[PDB]
């Protein structure tokens, strides 16, 4: 807690403002209430007189739509001296330094002989409210002239908190009074008198209106203008009371902005309605209530950490808009109602406003889940948290923030047609008082009701509206606009539901004898994609079917079909990216692998089958020792295969997937290695022969493996299935691992580091590997976006030629750490959501200070502990003050199968780590200046090649991509075994060999998978290295050299590249075509 | 067009 | 091109390379220094360094063929020793682990002559033969680079001979048994030493070696406080 308790302080002063630029607007603004005082009287007008007074002045009254018609603008205008007052955050001296900019927001309190009791309704205040701001603004103006101060003073009108209803004066200025440096703007509310109209007729079920449907926006509107000093009053005695008020409110701030919450108005897209002032009124009506039975859940002693945390507590269980909320006093305990007005609502019994009416239901829950899910952060022990919470912006991207983005083109957009414009209808002016309000609210509604369960959350935002305008104009301009809607274009944005994304069914309400309204509704809502349908339980419901396609989600379609029949049928729904994502997966040569949804592992479980009917065979073969457990460890037992296999596709780098035997302890295992192995062939030598004889359908072959260093003895059992499978066999024995052991002891002490590097491999292969491939299994059934997003980073490190120095452990490690560690964004359900987050991770990893551990758990033991934690975080430390640069390791990835951090990310070279991170630095680079779109996913996934010294081409003389079984094809294993070798891409071996020869000299890459970044026929590959800066210059010779080179002087020698060429070209035979250099 | 990023050899780039 | 020896005494050996379509007078070089050693088997060598990839024995036989027919010397080569083009065999484990079985720089090795007079007359050849570079270059010899050792080990996906493999099997683990069947028995012998002294061998007990790593590898409770007049009274002391 002492640690969490500094980190607040470091982060308040930090963002303290400078104390300096407080006078310095304090000093204009000051002045400004003078030329406020100036300003004259004026007569009682009417809209005509009015007019008259503003035809020729460049002012232009901004009149909130509808505009004051002479027939119904009876009621006269006048102004009058206002009573002004200094409010907002400034007030409560509770701001801080902003970047982008504060604002100061200064009320004007229009007198109260300026209105009539009856004038709340059919916006006759707002009216009165538009000329008062308007006559204002042209003395203002002329008195800025006056004063000289025009020349670095801009003006313009603005929306407050983006309400149409409420135009408001910006001041601010451009580069003695000039405050362009204090980075602030002066706002003018003209606010009304408290208590002009009665709070009882503005309460939200009442109407205002007349055309009876209830206004709650045009209610709080005007009642919540009647109501700004009060809750200053209220806020101001609260924070006597409690010393930590204004540090419990900058907390809520910086809080806020991360997740790109703020007070601005919602119902019109824009993700807000949730600002400091509500978080400020919430939090002061806990410490006077708050639960059921009215008792305190804050107490005035607390400290800002526990008044953040209880506010956060409290908005994460207590729910606001369905079932249950809040009144509280101002002006009396506040108490928890179980009754929900089905909004986001925060009565106030004393003002008879509803804080939360600019709080939309569909942001609430966004709101909700966003608290909930820091509360657990907060509640966590082990891990710091402190820079997630605050000091990371998740808004920077909606990709990384929303699983799936769609963007919508309605027709007609130099006003909207005039169907979409009918259907706006007069019940919703009067309810929805802007046609973007109301459009915003159909298209939730329909795309909610239509995806249902499928989803999580949903936000819709209009894109490009904007919410000032020059003082000339009355109303905002929108280019496309032509002052009829305020915006570019609609973005449809989800937070998606996997466990139920992808169904192909969307059931509905059950069959009846008399039509039920809620199927009578699901019936009209999906038309004749509605139907009855009967499933093997007997039951019968109406359900409408929809098809699965391996390019785009069930959500593309839903949406499009659900929009065009409701909203508009001249719509445009279109999202490419994740299509153009979906693309670059590997198609399998499957039946029906187009129709086949991303999620589905059919294939994977088919390989399983086919695993377990060989797993039978071999228990019931009698052996001299008993066959203790046979443990898969392939790539694709885990459902992480780069493609998914295929029945005798046999030119996959991953068709044969390693399996572990292990026998019944013995005490006669030889003791010398050498003969150990040589015992285990034996064993494979058996088990081939009964297999032979009693399975004939099964083909087997044996094959020389060489992974673990100088064990050249080890030999592996290749097991051709008949269903067109393979699987490589090798034998585990308890003796093998202390051989090691014993070997590393007796080692010489020079020797020594490589004999424990020989192990290191071991126990990677053997030991941790059935550990790795046993939690990866289960974790990935709970989620489900795991198996696809993994596959398409290795193929995104196999265009860039990574993959060949990265393990592919290693490659998995990075590409779970957004799931088991989300914060502070949520769970990916989408396959671009997903990958996109492992870019950015590696981006923002600083591998040699923060190492990366995970606790591979299913989402909320085996999590780690404190001891185990801080044990995990003593060897980082350990090895870094070994290696502090880092060259030896640069990736630090430990685990509960991986305490020691190092098993699957050492032999890396560093110029390998440094290219993997920045290439994830520059990728989110051209993020950040082009937005995701079809031509930057391409750059994404294509390779630039120049970077490389030399760069070599070869071809392969067959296409390998049917026989990788990827669809742009063999059908039985070869009758002598040889064939196999002949439709097989050596080029990876080729490579690994040149890095073991020219380690010292050179960096060899090449792209392991031909089939899938080979070209249309698979066929083509490119081996790229690299000369270090020692052998790229001239050096005195010696004899450990150890590097090919031609003289120069009778003692300097150079790197003969040539040489080199010509032993890569005939290395590679026919193979290589050409060579760039 | 592609992502090309200068080879680091110094870890200069973290 | 004018260098024909280093100064630290390591001649250059240029070599002519191949020709091939992906490569359209680009040479490889070789530096060799007489190799003197004690040992036998490393008798009668010569120092080779850089040399080209997959270099069996098979290409300093055509190599010295060559030679010899263009400098008419008689010089035959036996072995090629401490070739280790990738390092696969710089550590022997089979000695580390144990010593039944097995009793026991890089980019260079050590290239063996049948007698002293193939290795003044190949050392002689070899002077000539880099004195040409400087004068005559098109003469230079060409490193076909292919043989029949080259095209086994291009051949990496090939499956093993379950023939042979059985044989091999078999005949190792019959000299293994042997091995450990003499090696119990000489723990378990009754050793005695010059003077008498009986090795004390547990049971299960299998190789000698293994008990000299096993010695390699590897009062105050019952001291009491108080029992002397002097403890006492050094209690006696610091108690006031």
């Amino acid at each position: 807690s002492n640690i969490f308790k500094l980190q607040i302080d470091e982060l308040l002063e930090q963002v303290k403002l400078k104390q300096k630029h407080v006078l310095k607007v304090e000093k204009f603004l000051h002045k400004l209430y003078d030329i406020l005082q100036e300003i004259p009287d004026w007569e009682e007008k009417s809209l005509a007189e009015v007019d008259s007074f503003f035809k020729n002045k460049i002012v232009s009254v901004p009149f909130v739509d509808p505009k004051p018609i002479p027939q119904n603008t009876n009621y006269k205008f006048n102004y009058k001296k206002p009573d002004i007052s200094l409010i907002g955050s400034f007030a409560l001296k509770a701001g801080i330094y902003q970047p982008n900019g504060s604002s100061i927001d200064t009320l004007l309190t229009m007198p109260k002989e300026l209105f009539e009791k009856k004038d709340f309704l059919n916006f006759r205040c707002l009216h009165k409210r538009s000329v008062y701001l308007a006559y204002l603004t042209h003395h203002l103006l002329i008195l800025l002239k006056k004063d000289k101060l025009d020349s670095f003073l801009q003006l313009e009108y603005s929306y407050f908190d983006n309400d149409p209803l409420l135009p408001i004066l910006r001041i601010s200025c451009s580069k003695d009074y000039n405050f362009y440096k204090t980075r602030f703007s002066i706002n003018l509310l003209i606010g009304f008198p408290y208590k002009v109209f009665e709070p009882k007729k503005l309460l939200p079920n009442r109407n205002c209106i007349r055309i009876l449907p209830a206004t709650p926006l045009y209610n709080f509107s005007v009642l919540s203008s009647s109501t700004h000093e009060n809750y200053l009053k209220y806020l101001y005695k609260t924070k006597k009371q409690t010393e930590s008020f204004v540090e419990a409110t900058v907390l809520g701030r910086l809080w806020l902005q991360q997740r790109g919450f703020s007070s601005n108005m919602s119902h019109s897209g824009s993700l807000g309605g949730f600002g400091t002032f509500e978080f400020t009124i919430l939090m002061a009506a806990l410490l006077n209530g708050g639960g059921i039975n009215s008792n305190k859940i804050l107490l005035h002693g607390f400290s800002s950490y526990q008044l953040f945390k209880g506010v956060i507590k409290y908005l994460a269980t207590m729910d606001l808009c369905h079932d249950g909320h809040l009144q509280f006093h101002s002006n009396p305990a506040s108490k928890y109602i179980d009754e929900g007005f089905q909004t986001p609502t925060l009565f106030d019994k004393s003002t008879k406003v509803n804080i939360l009416t600019k709080m939309t239901v569909s942001s609430y829950q966004i709101l909700k889940e966003y608290a909930g899910e820091t509360l657990r952060m907060l509640n966590n022990v082990v891990q710091d948290q402190f820079s997630n919470i605050f000091l990371t912006n998740i808004s920077r991207f909606d990709n990384l923030k929303y699983d799936l983005c769609y963007d919508v083109q309605l027709p007609l957009g130099n006003n909207l047609e005039t169907s979409l414009a009918a259907t706006f209808g007069s019940m919703e002016r009067v309810k929805f008082i802007t046609l973007e309000n109301f459009l915003a609210h159909k298209i939730t509604n329909v795309a909610r009701y239509a995806l249902g369960d499928r989803i999580k959350y949903i936000q819709i935002e209009m894109v490009g509206q904007k919410s000032d305008f020059p003082i000339t104009k009355r109303k905002v301009y929108s280019n496309t606009g032509g002052n009829h809607f305020n915006f570019d274009f609609v973005r449809v944005k989800l937070i998606v539901n996997p466990s139920e994304c992808d169904k192909l069914v969307t059931k509905g309400p059950a069959h009846s004898e008399t039509m039920s309204t809620e199927a009578a509704v699901f019936k009209n809502f999906w038309g004749i994609k509605s139907s009855l349908r009967r499933f093997k339980d007997g039951s019968i419901t109406h359900c409408c079917v929809w098809s699965t396609s391996s390019s785009e989600p069930i959500i593309s379609s839903i949406v499009n079909f659900a929009l065009q029949k409701h909203v508009s049928k001249k719509a445009q729904i279109s999202n490419e990216t994740i299509k153009k994502f979906h693309n670059f997966l590997p198609l399998p040569n499957l039946p029906s692998s187009a129709k086949t949804s991303v999620l589905n592992l059919s294939s994977f479980f088919n390989l399983k089958k086919s695993f377990d009917d060989l797993y039978k065979i071999i228990f019931q073969m009698k052996l001299p020792l008993s066959v203790k457990s046979i443990l898969p460890v392939g790539s694709a037992f885990r459902y992480t295969s780069l493609c998914q296999p295929v029945p005798f596709a046999y030119s996959d780098p991953d068709f044969f997937q390693d399996v572990i035997l292990e026998f019944e302890t013995s005490p006669k295992w030889p003791d010398e290695i050498t003969s150990l192995e040589k015992a285990k062939t034996a064993f494979l030598l058996k088990i081939q022969e009964e297999l032979s004889a009693n399975s004939s359908t099964y083909r087997s072959f044996f094959s020389r493996d060489e992974s673990i260093p100088y064990n050249l003895e080890i030999v592996t059992l290749n097991i051709l299935t008949p269903e067109g499978y393979g699987f490589k066999f090798r034998v585990l024995t308890e003796r093998d691992e202390i051989l090691y052991l014993r070997a590393i002891a007796n080692a010489r002490n020079e020797l020594k580091p490589e004999l424990e590097a020989t192990f290191l491999k071991f126990t990677a292969k053997y030991l941790a590997s059935v550990r790795h491939t046993r939690t990866l299994e289960n974790i990935s059934h709970s989620y489900q976006f795991y198996s696809p997003v993994v596959r398409l980073f290795k193929r995104w490190l196999d265009t860039h030629l990574l993959l060949g120095h990265i393990t592919d452990e290693l490659a998995e490690l990075i590409a779970i750490k957004p799931f088991v560690d989300p914060a502070p964004y949520f769970i990916p359900g989408s396959l671009e959501n997903g990958f996109l987050k492992v870019l950015k991770f590696i981006s923002q990893w600083n591998w040699k200070d923060d190492p990366l551990i995970l606790d591979l758990v299913k989402p909320e033991s085996e999590r780690l502990t404190l001891a185990q934690y801080k044990g995990i975080q003593m060897n980082f430390t350990n090895l870094r003050n070994s290696d502090p640069n880092g060259t030896h390791l640069q990736f630090f990835v430990a685990s509960k199968n991986d305490p020691s951090g190092i098993l699957y990310s050492s032999g890396i070279p560093l110029p390998i780590a440094t290219r993997l991170t920045a290439l994830a630095k520059v990728a989110v680079n051209l993020l950040q200046t082009h937005g995701l779109n079809q031509q930057t996913i391409n750059l994404l996934f294509t390779p630039g090649l120049k970077d490389y010294d030399f760069v070599v081409d070869l071809r392969t003389p067959i296409g390998l991509k049917s026989s990788c079984g990827i669809l742009s094809a063999p059908s039985n294993f070869p009758e002598n075994l040889n064939d196999l070798s002949e439709k097989m891409d050596p080029t990876y071996q080729l490579v690994k060999y040149l890095n073991l020869k020219y380690k010292n000299s050179l960096i060899l890459s090449s792209r392991k998978y031909i089939g899938v970044n080979g070209g249309e026929k698979g066929d083509k590959n490119v081996i790229t290295g690299l000369i270090k800066p020692l052998f790229k210059g001239a050096h005195k010779f010696r004899v450990n050299l150890d590097c090919n080179v031609k003289p120069v002087d009778d003692e300097n020698v150079i790197l003969n590249k040539e040489a080199i060429f010509h032993e890569i070209a005939a290395f590679g035979n026919d193979m290589v075509i050409n060579f760039e250099t | 067009l592609s992502l090309s990023a200068g080879f680091d050899w110094t870890a200069s780039i973290l | 091109e004018d260098i024909s020896a280093m100064k630290n005494g390591f001649i250059v050996v240029p070599f002519k390379l191949p020709d091939h379509k992906a490569l359209p007078a680009s040479l490889h070089f070789m530096f060799a220094k007489r190799h003197q050693s004690s040992n036998s088997n490393e008798s009668d060598c010569l120092f080779l360094v850089n040399l080209p990839l997959l270099s069996n024995i098979e290409h300093m036989k055509k190599f010295v063929g060559q030679l010899c027919g263009k400098y008419d010397t008689v010089s035959h080569v036996e072995e090629l020793l401490y070739n280790d083009e990738f390092g696969l065999h710089e550590v022997d484990l089979s000695a580390l682990t144990s010593d039944l079985m097995s009793s026991t720089p890089r980019n260079t090795a050590l290239l063996k002559f049948v007698d002293a007079a193939s290795i003044n007359n190949c050392w002689n050849a070899l002077k000539k033969y880099s004195n040409l570079h400087a004068k005559h270059p098109n003469e230079l010899f060409e490193w076909t680079y292919t043989t029949p050792s080259f095209t086994t080990f291009v051949n990496f996906y090939k499956p093993l001979d379950i023939d042979y493999l059985k044989e091999d099997i078999h005949t190792h683990m019959a000299i293994f048994e042997q091995r450990e069947a003499q090696a119990q028995e000489d723990v378990q012998s009754s050793i005695v030493d010059e003077d008498g002294f009986t090795l004390v061998v547990g049971k299960n007990t299998k190789s000698l070696n293994s008990i000299r790593k096993k010695i390699l590898n590897k009062i105050d409770k019952k001291a009491k406080k108080d029992f002397y007049r002097f403890q006492v009274r050094e209690r006696k002391k610091q108690e006031i």
